[PDB]
């Protein structure tokens, strides 16, 4: 997505912009590429760590 | 209600004791709720010698015994007694038992522990260890060669699972004293410069070890022995075709010849060059393959 | 919390150590007036009587004290885990081992003088033969300081002195942990060091009876031998007359 203007369908394009929405989408921001962050950590760790473990408890890892 | 994992399955008679059953329970009074535990005598146990770990030594009798009443211990380590052992041979079992456990953290906890505070025979203790680990790296290699060269050879074409399972077992074996011996070069502050370097040495004889047996691994769990280019195990992944390639390259070089002549130095492949900053060395390896001695692709995987 | 009784050797004898080795340690932390208190708090030092088990427990804390490495030192270091082959200045741990033996000594002493107890140290039954434990101290430390000066020896002369070790050690029947060493075993248990002297001259005379005509080393071997025991013989007698 360019700057290239779409049609407008609502005066709800143009509406909404204010600071207090920059400032909550900021935090919103904020607060999930840190969740998202350790989500991911966790998942990659997951990962290598099951990799890694292979048939020690484990069947049909083929 | 729960019971606990075994490092291979199928799990061992401890699984089949009620000792096993660590589970937490309720009771409703009419003054609230009460909450107790069920057989956590074992992890109380060895949390308490962990935590002890500083002078794991002098309460390994009582904390092994405490172990094996529990059942903690493997069905093998219950016929003998702390009575009857020492704590350093109790160590010494236990240390094994932590390397089929797959667990090389409780070793590195457990010297990181000693490290502190005075203890004289952490010094034999670790010692002993190192010529056990050492030991169990040529048993582990011995085995691991046994199993490979049937498969090298072709005789066998599909392992068991049983075979895949010990081929696991000895790679993480591999990995669990790479950290074993590379925590001990990272707490050794004082040891001779020879024996830093055999260390050394040793070190990256089982990095040459571990890397190879993922290999190996790899090759048969995709299928690919005996051999890729084997179009009777290819059903699952690309075979390969050596006659095609090494005719191509074969051809390849000659035509590189005939256009050097003499007023060009460019007579021989990208590969060629590098392998000769390795030298002949990989030649005289490589010196048994048919369509070529030492000229890639080499015939032997 | 005292014992009853004191009688020849009991508990209550293990319970008077760990009393006085409590109270030398507070004296290598420096503080006298603890171990002036734990001193009170088994044995009134008002009192100039003769306590022979007080004087026991004494020379047994002596004993024990010049024949192990004290508490908290390089020799712990390598105990705790440092020992798979040994780094480079084993020989440096042994001696700074035995500096610290006289360093734990003289603070013994010191803290006897200062609780008063050193006063007290009358006499103590050995061979048969009556020996004031104050006499058996300054022994003990004249044993270490022959002990310090038996190291330097082993350094300097070192093939000799070396052989007669593992023969005394053959002779004494006591074992080496792997920890330890040899010299520094025997290092350790200053009492029995006597055993070099008669190794030494059975291979002295092992040797002579080979040694022919046109040898220097004929000579040389019995300078040296010479040197050495007229050396120990001179250090007893400068630190018993110097610590009188």
């Amino acid at each position: 997505m360019e700057q290239s203007q779409h049609n407008v369908r609502l005066n709800l394009s143009t509406l909404y912009g204010s600071v207090t929405a920059s400032s909550v989408v900021c935090q919103a921001i904020y607060k999930i590429s840190a969740t998202r962050f350790l989500i991911c950590r966790d998942l990659l760790i997951l990962q290598h760590l099951l990799l890694r473990l292979g048939d020690m408890a484990l069947v049909g890892a083929g | 209600l729960s019971r606990g994992i075994p490092p291979s399955y199928p799990p061992p008679e401890q699984f089949y004791y009620p000792s096993t059953y660590n589970f937490d329970a309720t009771c409703l009074l009419n003054s609230g709720l009460i909450h107790f535990a069920c057989t956590g005598f074992q992890k109380e146990t060895l949390h308490f010698l962990k935590k002890s770990g500083s002078s794991l030594n002098e309460a390994i009798p009582d904390g092994y015994n405490r172990c094996l009443a529990a059942g903690l211990l493997a069905p093998k380590f219950t016929d003998v007694q702390a009575s009857s052992l020492s704590q350093e041979e109790q160590l010494q079992a236990i240390l094994a038992a932590a390397v089929e456990t797959s667990s090389l953290g409780l070793l590195t906890s457990c010297i990181k522990r000693w490290t502190a505070e005075e203890q004289p025979r952490s010094a034999a203790n670790l010692r002993f260890v190192l010529e056990w680990t050492w030991k169990k790296v040529t048993l582990t290699k011995q085995e691991f060669d046994r199993l490979c060269f049937r498969l090298f050879d072709g005789s066998c074409n599909f392992i068991d699972p049983h075979t895949l399972q010990s081929l696991q077992q000895c790679h993480l074996y591999f990995s669990n004293l790479t950290a074993v011996l590379n925590c001990f070069i990272a707490q050794a502050k004082e040891v001779t410069q020879q024996g830093a370097v055999d260390l050394t040495n040793k070190q990256s004889v089982t990095r040459l070890l571990t890397l190879y047996a993922s290999v190996v691994l790899w090759f048969c769990r995709s299928g690919m022995l005996p051999d890729s280019s084997d179009e009777t195990v290819q059903l699952t992944r690309p075979f390969y075709n050596y006659q095609v390639i090494q005719q191509y390259y074969s051809d390849q070089r000659k035509k590189l010849e005939r256009l050097a002549r003499g007023k060009w130095d460019t007579s021989s492949l990208m590969i060629d060059g590098l392998i000769n900053q390795f030298g002949d060395r990989i030649q005289q390896l490589w010196s048994r393959d048919d369509n070529g001695t030492g000229k890639y692709p080499p015939a032997n995987l | 919390a005292v014992v009853k009784d004191s009688r020849p050797d009991q508990i209550a004898h293990d319970d008077k150590t760990k009393h006085l080795k409590a109270a030398f340690l507070r004296y290598c932390r420096k503080d006298i007036l603890g171990a002036q208190s734990m001193v009170d708090s088994l044995f009134s030092d008002s009192d100039m009587e003769p306590d022979d088990e007080l004087d026991l427990a004494v020379n047994q804390i002596s004993v024990d004290l010049i024949d192990d490495y004290p508490a908290s030192d390089p020799r712990w270091a390598e105990s705790v885990p440092e020992e798979a082959a040994g780094f480079s200045n084993t020989s440096l741990i042994l001696l700074h081992q035995l500096e610290d033996k006289m360093k734990a000594h003289s603070f013994f002493v010191d803290f006897l003088h200062q609780v008063g107890l050193f006063s007290r140290l009358s006499t103590c039954q050995t061979k048969g033969m009556l020996v004031a434990t104050r006499l058996l101290l300054s022994e003990h430390a004249e044993k270490l300081s022959a002990a310090i000066v038996l190291k330097n020896h082993h350094a300097k002369l070192p093939v000799l002195v070396n052989s007669a070790i593992q023969l005394a050690l053959d002779k004494r029947m006591c074992t080496v942990p792997q920890n330890l060493t040899a010299a520094d075993v025997y290092f350790r248990e200053v009492s029995q060091m006597e055993i070099i002297f008669e190794c030494l001259v059975d291979k002295e005379e092992a040797d002579l009876e080979s040694t022919s005509i046109d040898s220097v080393e004929w000579a040389n071997i019995v300078v040296n031998v010479n040197t050495i025991l007229k050396d120990m013989l001179h250090v007893a007698c400068q630190y018993r007359q110097s610590k009188n």
